RNA sequence: GAGUUUGGCGGCCAUAGCGGUAGGGCAACUCCUGUACCCAUCCCGAACACAGCAGAUAAGCCUGCCCGCGUUCCUUACUGUACUGAAGUGUGCGAGCCUUCGGGAACUCUGGAUCGCUGCCAAGCUCA
RNA sequence: CCUGGGGCGGGACGCCCUUGAAAAGAUAUCAAGGGCGCGCAAUGGUUGACUCAAGCGGGUCGGAAACUCGCUGAAGAGUGCAAGAGCAUAAGUCAGCCUGACGUUAUUCAGCAUAGCAGUGGAUGACGAGACGAAAGUCGGCUCUAGCGAACUUUUGAGCCUCCUUGGUGGGGGCCAAAAAUGACAGAAAAGUUACCCCGGGGAUAAUUGAGUCGUUGCCGGCAAGAGUACAUAUCGACCCGGCAGCUUGCUACCUCGAUGUCGGUUCUUUCCAUCCUGGCCGUGCAGCAGCGGCCAAGGGUGAGGUUGUUCGCCUAUUAAA
RNA sequence: UCCGCUGGUUCCUUCCGAAACAUGUCGCAGCAUGACCUGACUUGAGAUCGUCGGUGGAGUAGAGCACUGAUUGGCGAUUCCGGGGUCCCUCGCUCGCUUGUCAAACUCCAAACCCCCCGUCAUCCUAGAAAGUCGGAGUCCGGACUGCUGGGGUAAGCUUGUAGUCCGUAAGGGAGACAACCCAGCCCGUGGUUAAGGUCCCCAAGUGUCGACUAAGUGUUAAUACUAAAGGGCGUCCCAAGCCCCAGACAGCUGGAAGGUUAAGCACUUCAAAGAGUGCAGCUCACCAGUCGAGGUUUGGGGCCCCGAAAAUUGACGGGGCUCAAGUCGACCACCGAUACCACGGAGUACCGCAAGGUAAUCUCGUAGGAAGGCGUUG
């Protein structure tokens, strides 16, 4: 499961890349979306590598992301009670485990927004002018996206 | 000044490869096409009759009718739909 | 007309001489110097250019003259074989008024050379290696590019 | 002599001198079956052919080797044998369900009173429909085989056996 | 019901061409035999056309072979080189060039293969 | 009218092909190569029969120049003419027969991508007539892409409608089609001059200063080919290559046209050093005197006169130098 | 009078928001038509800005000589068409084998982007897809940055194109100032954390950490119209490889350059140790012996610095100043720092709902201009 977070703005960005972002539902910086691992989404995330950061999120990171930055319709925070009344699992942690194990989805939750408006990264990040392999933050973090997601908790 | 003729800038659009120059395969000229079938426009430069523009070279046309030997194609040129008359020698079916 | 004018490579290749008019030919006379028959020279070195530059035919002729004279005075007339690999194929045209109808007349030819492309190849004996290398050093001083010498044959024969 | 990579070899049938492709393109535009009449030096053969992109397919055929079973004994490569083969092909193609087709002599030269036009007249006389002009048809005595008196008296069996084969084949297919 | 051979019509139009050697025809094909006639020569029955008993597989044709030339394909190296899509507070005085992620040759080289594949119909034979 | 200001020149002012043009399409410049304003009753159509250019070989003064036979020959020829594309049992050549180089009419293309836009073409068809051919087919000219022109007016072709109450006669008006041209080619019937000039605007655009650039100009450097009796480097420094200055002329059009008073001189002040003299050194092919070349150095000096409006330059006599 | 030319054209808010381009024009300072913007209406279910896979178009970069043309030698023959001192024989073209270069009007080859169509995912969509009709315009002086070695040009803050994004019409934060360079697209107030960039002082936060380099005040200048080259350096710091090398080299200190030759040196039989010879006929090196007693020399590829390097009012790393840095390089840590992001409260807008009200990550910038709603004067 790619965890794609936007880290650069929409100024001086080409229309194809900006529409790629818009179909990914990433209109502003510090916005995260969780998407499956099919080749279609892999190509879409590859097209916007210079303006986002993506990786393979683990279950604990997604659990804390749902617990601290999940919003329903009307801008209402997600909690444990809504999860238990609209899913089969014991808490947000078990639902995150199910989502990582592929037998669940984020669309299982009724009314849940597909965009996680995250906080800016605590103690900054590595920079938006170099990729991950150049010492920056853009591009593919692999499993190290969870460190960046943790610092943007 | 430059010209505005129909064959303008078709040095390689309307050129045949070295080992397909000469007579073409005659089976390409009797390929019947159905209504609504998608066919590729790949112009045969040897057949000088019933040819579309070079500007439609490489466009997929939907067959909508027949006008004798040639076929009626609904071709797309940028943002407009065009009706392009082409004989079967210049068309080629799309395979799935 | 200094070589800095017709030096940088920012234009496409103007070489089809059947669609142009009256190119003044190159002053470069020969392209082989020394022993043109002995293929048994063990130590072979080449002068390579490390930029993308257009060498005028007059520059090539001056470099060839200095290198050939140094090699003839160093290793004798038949103790070396020196090869100028590149022909000047590009036609250099100057806008000889103002900028109206600016496509100029041909005022000479030149050779467009890529980075690391060998200009002169020199084949010499073991003892005449230093003289050939130093003459090739003098040859590149008459060229518009930074040039470094590279050894083709007998790298172990020298060191 | 394919001297280099810029050498365009002809098509395989054209390399073998067996097919003209310009005439083939002219004939295939009809969208009709071709009466592909081919004559060999010792007998004659006629086919009905319809093209498909996998290759040509032949519906019906008839050669001079079939004339033995209908009571024919003479030469199988003359005008009379060509007429009998054409008549048999026409009746057999009518029986199978084919009654039309354009003539196709291929690379063989066109000349009136040939074996090919004799086969064409045999096809026309069997009820098979093929557009043709009667000028290129042979005379009736030539189809009967009235050449015989010039050289050989053993050729005199030709007209009676031709009439016998004609009546036998007409009774056979009708 | 199946197979081999032969013939006609082909499809893909060199992997099929160019070249060299070795084998075969019962049926077939061809070479080959004549010119009464049909037809014909810008002259020649050379071709075409007609009528064909022979004789010959010497050629057409079929089978196998030779990498020699051409083509096609793989393969190791060149090489993830050339070139390039995107981004870059990376870099050069400058013509420019570099890093990251994603594509990716051509020539040549090593070791090999390719001297066609296949579709229809018919004539025969040999079915189990 | 376009126009690296205008003018002179030119027509990139209409049509056609290759590149430019960055492998769909489009894409400008006074961009590069150019061409067209026609020719042809056959140099056209169709059927049949053949294959061309150029080599090698054989044939008699028929020469290495003719015509003829064999072999190689996918095209290296020809197809009327630019360029590009097409074509070999042919889109070529020859011969038989012919006139489809036919009357009428509908679509869609492309001139004019996307996306409106004239008369025109150019590809499919349709009605009616034919030509050649066994038939399939081919023929709406000459293989495809240039060879041409609105409205009005006149003339001409076939048959019809019409002219003011009605019928006729002469004569007009009209429909459809063809010809006559506007080349500034989407169509004025069209020469200059103004320093006697006027007006409205323009830094949308030039002389002007300024800015950018540096071909050219001034001053240099590298490598040293050599001359210097010998000796590259005391002195001169070819060829080739790389620069600096912006002090000459150019290029450009960024600022200024509701004005930045435009050359030269004079007066006065200042600045740079790439130093002419004065000060200090180094080399010499420096004996001294006097030169020659180079380095440091901008404190001071660098004048008076003849011609010319001059800058510049020459000339005169002084002068440390002028 | 007329003018396509100049100047001016008077209140507020809200919604949306361009074009400086094509064709024709006595057209080039103008206009029309189309693209682009806006408002309304009809229509009724799909649309493609994006991804992945496939059927197709490639003829550009690159590459190469297989065509068209150029281009360099060598080797062997054109017994022939040709040039020269019994056509005795010289001999340049021409044809093959092996080399050396090319193309914008070359291609046996040949990408990455890209374009048409199909399937899938994705997004938009009955709160109205694509299509259609009508009302209103503005607009056809554009310019810049990053690429295309774009074309031309000696170059140009030059001129003319193309793809994307900007300024025009773009705030706020930062580069010293900066139309278009980076963050960022922005309703109001508060709190927090970050972006770009910076942390010696001017100035909030580092006289921060590790490992080296620079000795020149070099530098303290991302992009750039704002930044000097060729050439050279036994300046200094590295990597690698030849050669001599504790059977004792390199550089210094002791005996000799004695046989020879005056072949007028400077126009050997055989010895470890002496030439047809380095130098101001003795005056001097190359060379063997001894000697301290250990590295020496050559070449190639790199980093920084230096010479090359001269301009005009006194002056510009932004200034002060800075030397194991306050400079350069390879990494790292913590903090500072926006109106961005998060949160809270509030306003407006869009659509839906009968209404209460509901939704908005997928609403809030704005020139020419379209549309809507209001304020004001006089009657
Ligand atoms: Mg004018
Ligand atoms: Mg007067
Ligand atoms: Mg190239
Ligand atoms: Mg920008
Ligand atoms: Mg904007
Ligand atoms: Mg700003
Ligand atoms: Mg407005």
């Amino acid at each position: 499961m790619y965890a794609v977070v936007r880290l650069r703005g929409q100024v001086n960005v080409r229309y194809t890349i900006e529409d790629t972002m818009k179909m990914l539902r990433l209109h502003k910086v510090n916005h995260c979306v969780f998407v499956p691992e099919n080749p279609h989404y892999k190509g879409m995330v590859q097209k916007v590598k210079d303006y986002v950061a993506y990786g393979k999120i683990d279950a604990k990171t997604l659990a804390e992301v749902l617990e601290n930055r999940g919003r329903l319709e009307g801008d209402t925070r997600l909690t444990e009670e809504y999860i238990r009344e609209n899913t089969d699992y014991d808490s947000i942690q078990a639902f995150a485990e199910a989502v990582i194990e592929g037998k669940s989805s984020l669309k299982d939750i009724p009314k849940l927004k597909p965009v996680f408006r995250l906080h800016p990264p605590r103690k900054g990040h590595a920079g938006i002018k170099r990729t991950v392999q150049q010492g920056g933050v853009l591009g593919n973090h692999d499993e190290n996206i969870n460190v960046l997601l943790h610092k943007m908790r | 000044t430059n010209s505005h003729g129909e064959k303008r800038c078709t040095r390689y659009k309307l050129q045949k490869t070295v080992r397909e120059r000469g007579i073409s395969p005659v089976s390409r000229a009797i390929q019947e096409f159905e209504e609504g079938q998608m066919v590729h426009i790949d112009i045969d430069p040897s057949v000088q009759k019933g040819m579309p523009n070079p500007k439609f070279q490489g466009s997929t046309g939907k067959v909508i009718g027949q006008r004798g030997r040639s076929y009626v194609l609904e071709v797309r040129s940028g943002n407009a739909m065009k009706e392009v008359f082409s004989l079967p020698q210049h068309l080629k079916p799309q395979k799935y | 007309k200094p070589g800095s004018m017709y030096r940088n490579v920012r234009q496409r290749s103007f070489t089809r001489r059947k669609y142009m008019g009256g190119v003044p030919g190159s002053q470069v006379i020969h392209y082989d110097m020394g022993d043109k028959a002995n293929t048994s020279f063990p130590v072979k070195i080449s002068l390579i250019v490390e930029e993308k530059c257009q060498i005028r035919h007059t520059a090539l002729e001056a470099a060839r003259i200095t290198a050939n004279r140094h090699l003839v005075a160093d290793t004798g007339k038949m103790g070396f074989y020196m090869k100028l690999r590149v022909y000047p194929h590009e036609v250099i045209r100057e806008n000889k008024s103002g900028m109206r109808r600016a496509f100029g007349k041909n005022v000479g030819t030149a050779a467009r050379v890529k980075p690391m492309q060998k200009i002169f190849t020199v084949a010499v004996e073991k003892q005449n290696f230093k003289a050939a290398k130093e003459a090739l050093w003098h040859a590149g001083q008459k060229l518009p590019t930074p040039c470094r010498i590279v050894v083709d044959e007998g790298a172990e024969l020298v060191q | 002599m394919a001297t280099g990579p810029r050498y365009k070899v002809p098509f395989r049938r054209r390399r073998e001198g067996r097919t003209n492709y310009h005439l083939r393109l002219k004939l295939l535009l009809s969208r009709q079956d071709r009466v592909v009449v081919r004559k060999s030096s010792r007998n004659v053969q006629i086919q009905l052919i319809a093209p498909t992109p996998d290759g040509d397919i032949t519906y019906s055929s008839a050669v001079s080797n079939e004339l033995a079973k209908y009571g024919y004994t003479g030469a199988t490569g003359n005008t009379t044998a060509a007429y009998l083969t054409g008549l048999l092909f026409g009746l057999k193609s009518l029986q199978k369900g084919y009654e039309g087709g354009i003539l196709d002599i291929g690379l063989q030269a066109s000349s009136a009173g040939s074996r090919v036009y004799a086969a064409l007249k045999g096809v026309v006389d069997s009820g098979f429909e093929i557009p043709c002009s009667p000028e290129v048809f042979p005379p009736d005595e030539r189809i009967r085989g009235e050449h015989i008196a010039g050289y050989r008296e053993e050729s005199s069996d030709l007209p009676e056996q031709f009439e016998a084969t004609k009546e036998k084949i007409f009774a056979e297919f009708s």
